C-alpha cells in the first residue's frame, strides 16, 4: 500500500562490463537465502509488532 | 571435479572440447569449469609464457590432448615449472599412451589414461565374434530380401560393368547382435558399448590395470584413492 | 553505492542494477487506547434467550 | 576423390606431394592425409572476404545457410570462428553475429520450410555455401515466393556464380572469384620453384641417405619424411605467377588474391580487387537486387510483436467470447470502459482432455500496463494464452540429464515468442537465460 | 600484513628471523605469518625442490635475504613461476643493493 516503488541500488558507470556480473551475483544473494539474515543484523530490530 | 584443460592444434580436439562442455552444461550435478588454455607446436618461449597461468589456477585436475612427443616436450615444460608434488595428476586419452610397455621418464606419476588392450580382447575369440558379426548380418539381410549378392568379378576391371542395386547394408549391418553379447554398432562408423581399460602408472615404471569399465559402469578395485597428512576417522 | 535512490535524471548518465531493499513514500501511525463498544450492555447473549 | 588414390599411398612412408586444382576441404587435415600440400587455397577460406565485406558495409546481423555435408561443415566452422575477436578490453564496438543458422539437407527439392521461418526473421542477408545442384532449388524456390524482394543482399561462394545456378540466377547477387581461376600450367613453374629452393636447402641437413625406393622390403616409415616436409612447406620465393606463395598453419597456400565478381542480368563484371584486407572496387556502380542501388541497410527492425502471458486471477481473467463470435462489455463503480483485446487460447478445454486453439478474449491488469506501453512505443501484437499451464521450470527430459524449459520461460527461449508480461519472479538462476527490465510491483 | 618469508645459508639470518618473530609476537596487532622457508643453491637438483616449496608459498607480501649473485638466480625462477606480475611486490633489505 505504498506510493512511489522504487529500490536502493549501486550506480556504476555507462555501460561497463559489470553490470551483468554484479546483477547476476545479487540476484544469487537473494536466491541462497542471506539478506534476511544481514536485515536480522542491522535493518530490523527485534521489536517486531 | 573437473578443472582447466590444454590442448595443442591437433585435428580432432574442437569435438573433444565441445563435447566436454556440451556435457557439462548438461548435467544437474554441481559441476564447475576453470580457464581453458590453448597452445602452439610452431615456437617454445610462448609455451612457458602461458601454460603457467594454468599453475595459478589451482586445479588439481588437468586435461591434456596431443600425440606423444609434443607430449614429451610438454611434459618436460611442466617438469620446468616443476609439478610433480602430490595433488597434482593427469588425465590424457590413449593417443598418447602409445605401445604399452615404453616409459619415458618425463611422464610424472599418476597419470590415468583410458585404452582398450587386448589383455582381454582375444584375438581368436575375436576372430570368433567378427566371423559371427558378418555371418549373421547376411542372415538378418537375408531375413529381409530373399536373394544376396555376388563376389565382384574384379577389383578394378568390374568399374567399367558395375552396374547394380544400391546397397543398403549398413542400414541392417549396423544393426546386428547375436551370441547374446549385443553388438549393436553406430552409424558415423564405430561402436557402440566398447569395452575399455583403465591403466595407471605406477612409480615401478609401468602400467597394468586398476580397473574395468562397460555398458555404463564402474566396477572398481581401490573403493578408495591412493596417494603418492591423511587421515582416517570413523562414527556410529 | 550507500543508501541511493533510483530516478530518471539519475537513470540518464550512469546505470542500475536490479535494487535490492524497498523503499518508498509511506505513512506513520499511532494506535487507539481501547474501544470499550457503545452496546457493550446486550452483547453476551443470543437473540433467543 | 581424383587426387586421393595417390595422397595415400606416397603418405605411407610419408612422401611429400603437391596439390595443383581440386579445392575442397578434407584434404586439409593432418590427421587423415600427411601428403598434401595446397597451391590453391580451397573454398573455406574464402568465408573471411565475406567478413571483410561487412567492414565496408556494417551488415552486423546476418543469415547463414550451411548446406550439410564435411564440406559445409567447415564453411561453418570457419565463419563461426571469425567472430570470436575484439577482446573488448576500441571500447566496445557493435560486433556482428550470426543468427540463426539454419542448418540443411543436400538431396533435397523442397525448401518451403526454410525460406518464410527465414524471411520472417530479423535480417536482410543471405549467405549461401552450397554446392550446384543446391543453387537450382535454393533460386528456383527465392525468386518465386516472394523472397527476391528489395531489400535482399546475397553473397555465395566460387561455386554458384555458373553451372545450371547462372541458368536459374536471379538479379543482383554476388560472387567471389580467385585472380588466377583454373591454370594448368602456370602454377606449375610456381612449385617447380619451391622444390627448387627446398633442394639447395636439403644439402644443409641431407642426413636423410635415401627416399626408400622398391616395392617390398623397405616397410618403415622414412625417418625424415616428415621434416622434409616441413622444409618443404617452410619454402619462402616471391616471384612466380603470384607472389609470396606460403603455406599455411595447416599448411595451404597463403595471401592469394580475389576480386569481387558480379552478375549484370546476363554477364558476369569484377568490381574490386581483393587481397587479405586490400578489397577496393574498380570503376563501376554495385548494383544492388530487387530494383536498386543505394548501399542497403541490411537490418529491417520489426513493429509487430507475439506476447504470453499465463491464467491468474487478480492480473489476466479469462472469458469465453459470446455466442456469435463477440464478448461482452462492461464498465467500472465510475462506469469507465476496461479493455478487451482477443485471445488465443489453446485451451478451451482443460487438460486430461482435448486442446482447441479457438479465440477466447481475454483481458485482465497487465494488459491495461501493455497497453499503455502501446501508445507510448508505436507497437502492434497479438496475444496468446500458454500451452503448458504453469510458470515454468528446469526439469530432466528423457529421464537423463538433460536440460532445458518447460512453461512460458521455454514458449519463449524456443524462439517461439517474443515478449513475456504476466506476474514472472525475478530470480538468480532464471536470469542467465533471459534478460529482465526494471520492477514494477514489489 | 606480513607473510612468508625465505632465504638462504647467508650469514646473519638467525637474528632476522628471529627480530621478525619477537616483533610479530610482542604486539597487540593481530598479524600473522606463514611457512617460513630455507634453502640450499648449492644443487642443481635444488632448482626443482626450489621451484617445489616455492610453489607452495601463497603471499602477496614476500621477504626475501641473500646477496645479488642468489637474488638474480631466484628471481629468474620466479619469472617462470609467476611471483612477479599483478600484486606479489617484493621487498628486501639493502644488501642485494649494490
Ligand atoms: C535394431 O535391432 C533391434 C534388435 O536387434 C531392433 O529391436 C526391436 O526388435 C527386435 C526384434 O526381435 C526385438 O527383439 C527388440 O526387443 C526390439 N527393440 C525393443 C526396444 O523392444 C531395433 O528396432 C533395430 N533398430 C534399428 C534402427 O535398426
Ligand atoms: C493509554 O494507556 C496507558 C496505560 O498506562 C496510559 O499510560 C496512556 O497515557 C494512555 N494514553 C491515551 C492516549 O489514552
Ligand atoms: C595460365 O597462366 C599463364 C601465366 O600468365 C597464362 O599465360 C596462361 O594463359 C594461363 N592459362 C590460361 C588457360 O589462360
Amino acid at each position: 500500500k505504498v506510493f512511489a516503488s522504487t529500490g536502493y541500488g549501486i550506480a556504476i558507470q555507462k555501460d561497463s562490463g559489470w553490470k551483468r556480473q554484479v546483477d547476476l551475483a545479487i540476484l544469487q544473494l537473494f536466491g541462497d537465502g542471506e539478506m534476511e539474515e544481514l536485515e536480522a543484523l542491522w535493518l530490523t530490530g527485534i521489536c517486531h509488532n | 571435479y573437473i578443472f582447466s584443460i590444454v590442448t595443442t592444434y591437433f585435428p580432432g580436439y574442437q569435438d573433444f572440447v565441445n563435447k566436454i562442455r556440451s556435457t557439462i552444461e548438461n548435467s544437474f550435478v554441481g559441476w564447475e569449469l576453470e580457464e581453458v588454455l590453448l597452445l602452439d607446436m610452431s615456437l617454445d618461449d610462448g609455451d612457458s609464457k602461458i601454460q603457467n597461468q594454468l599453475k595459478k589456477l589451482q586445479s588439481p585436475i588437468i586435461l591434456l590432448y596431443c600425440t606423444k612427443e609434443e607430449a614429451t616436450y610438454i611434459f618436460e615444460v611442466a617438469n620446468s615449472v616443476g609439478l610433480t608434488g602430490y595433488g597434482y595428476t593427469w588425465i590424457v586419452p590413449s593417443l598418447v599412451a602409445g605401445d604399452t610397455d615404453t616409459v619415458p621418464s618425463e611422464f610424472p606419476t599418476g597419470l590415468i589414461s583410458v585404452s582398450y588392450d587386448e589383455w582381454d580382447y582375444g584375438l581368436p575369440a575375436r576372430v570368433r565374434d567378427g566371423i559371427a558379426i558378418i555371418t549373421t548380418a547376411a542372415s538378418d539381410m537375408l531375413s529381409e530380401h530373399s536373394f544376396i549378392p555376388e563376389p565382384k568379378s574384379s577389383c578394378y576391371n568390374t568399374h567399367e560393368k558395375r552396374i547394380y542395386q544400391s546397397n543398403m547394408l549398413n542400414r541392417y549391418l549396423i544393426n546386428v547382435t547375436f551370441e547374446g553379447r549385443d553388438l549393436s554398432f553406430s552409424e558415423d562408423g564405430y561402436q557402440m558399448h566398447p569395452k575399455l581399460v583403465i591403466i595407471l602408472l605406477n612409480k615401478e615404471r609401468k602400467w597394468e590395470r586398476v580397473g574395468k569399465w562397460k555398458d555404463k559402469s564402474l566396477q572398481m578395485k581401490y573403493y578408495v584413492w591412493p596417494r603418492m597428512d591423511h587421515l582416517s576417522i570413523v562414527t556410529l | 553505492v550507500g543508501s541511493l535512490t533510483i530516478n530518471e535524471e539519475r537513470s540518464e548518465v550512469v546505470d542500475f542494477s536490479v535494487p535490492f531493499i524497498e523503499t518508498g513514500i509511506s505513512v506513520m501511525v499511532s494506535r487507539s487506547n481501547g474501544t470499550v463498544s457503545p452496546s457493550a450492555f446486550l452483547e453476551p447473549f443470543s437473540a433467543c434467550v | 576423390f581424383t587426387p586421393t588414390p595417390v595422397s595415400y599411398t606416397a603418405g605411407f612412408y610419408r612422401i611429400p606431394v603437391l596439390g595443383l586444382t581440386t579445392r575442397m576441404s578434407i584434404y586439409s587435415d593432418k590427421s587423415i592425409h600427411l601428403s598434401f600440400l595446397r597451391t590453391v587455397p580451397p573454398y573455406s577460406h574464402q568465408s573471411s572476404v565475406w567478413f571483410e565485406m561487412m567492414r565496408v558495409y556494417n551488415w552486423n546481423h546476418i543469415i547463414l545457410l550451411v548446406s550439410d555435408d564435411h564440406e559445409g561443415r567447415a564453411a561453418q566452422k570457419r565463419l563461426e570462428t571469425l567472430l570470436e575477436e575484439r577482446e573488448s578490453k576500441y571500447d566496445n564496438k557493435r560486433g556482428p553475429k550470426a543468427e540463426k543458422v539454419l542448418q540443411f539437407d543436400p538431396g533435397t527439392k523442397n525448401v518451403t520450410a526454410l525460406l518464410m521461418e527465414a524471411r520472417e526473421l530479423e535480417a536482410r542477408v543471405i549467405i549461401l555455401s552450397a554446392s550446384e545442384d543446391d543453387a537450382a532449388t535454393v533460386y528456383r524456390a527465392a525468386a518465386m515466393l516472394d523472397m527476391t524482394g528489395s531489400g535482399y543482399v546475397w553473397l555465395v561462394g566460387e561455386r554458384e556464380i555458373s553451372g545450371n545456378a547462372l541458368r536459374y540466377a536471379p538479379d543482383g547477387i554476388i560472387g567471389l572469384q580467385l585472380i588466377n581461376g583454373k591454370n594448368e600450367s602456370a602454377h606449375i613453374s610456381d612449385a617447380v620453384g619451391v622444390v627448387a629452393q627446398a633442394v639447395h636447402e636439403l644439402l644443409e641437413k641431407e642426413n636423410i641417405t635415401d627416399p626408400p625406393r622398391g616395392c617390398v622390403g623397405n616397410t618403415n616409415i622414412w625417418k625424415t619424411g616428415p621434416l622434409f616436409k616441413r622444409v618443404l612447406m617452410s619454402s619462402k620465393y616471391a616471384d612466380g605467377v603470384t607472389g609470396r606463395v606460403e603455406f599455411n598453419e595447416d599448411g595451404d597456400r597463403k595471401f592469394a588474391q580475389y576480386s569481387i565478381m558480379n552478375l549484370q542480368n546476363r554477364k558476369l563484371v569484377q568490381v574490386g580487387i581483393y587481397n587479405g584486407t586490400h578489397v577496393i572496387p574498380n570503376d563501376r556502380k554495385i548494383i544492388w537486387p530487387g530494383g536498386e542501388t543505394e548501399k542497403p541497410r541490411g537490418y529491417q527492425m520489426s513493429t509487430r510483436l507475439k506476447i504470453v502471458t499465463i491464467h491468474q486471477e487478480p492480473f489476466v481473467y479469462v472469458k469465453p467470447t459470446m455466442s456469435d463470435g463477440t464478448c461482452k462489455e462492461e464498465f467500472t463503480v465510475n462506469g469507465d470502459p476496461v479493455k478487451k483485446v482477443i485471445c488465443t487460447g489453446p485451451n478451451d478445454t482443460s487438460p486430461g482432455s482435448p486442446r482447441h486453439t479457438v479465440p477466447q478474449c481475454c483481458y485482465g491488469f497487465c494488459i491495461d500496463l501493455l497497453i499503455k506501453l502501446a501508445r507510448t512505443m508505436q507497437f502492434t501484437y497479438e496475444v496468446h494464452l500458454v500451452a503448458d499451464g504453469k510458470f515454468g521450470t528446469q526439469e530432466r527430459v528423457q529421464n537423463s540429464n538433460k536440460k532445458e524449459w518447460n512453461g512460458m520461460m521455454g514458449e519463449l527461449l524456443s524462439g517461439q515468442a517474443d515478449m513475456i508480461v504476466a506476474p514472472l519472479t525475478i530470480n538468480n538462476e532464471r536470469a542467465q537465460y533471459i534478460e529482465f527490465s526494471k520492477p514494477f510491483k514489489y
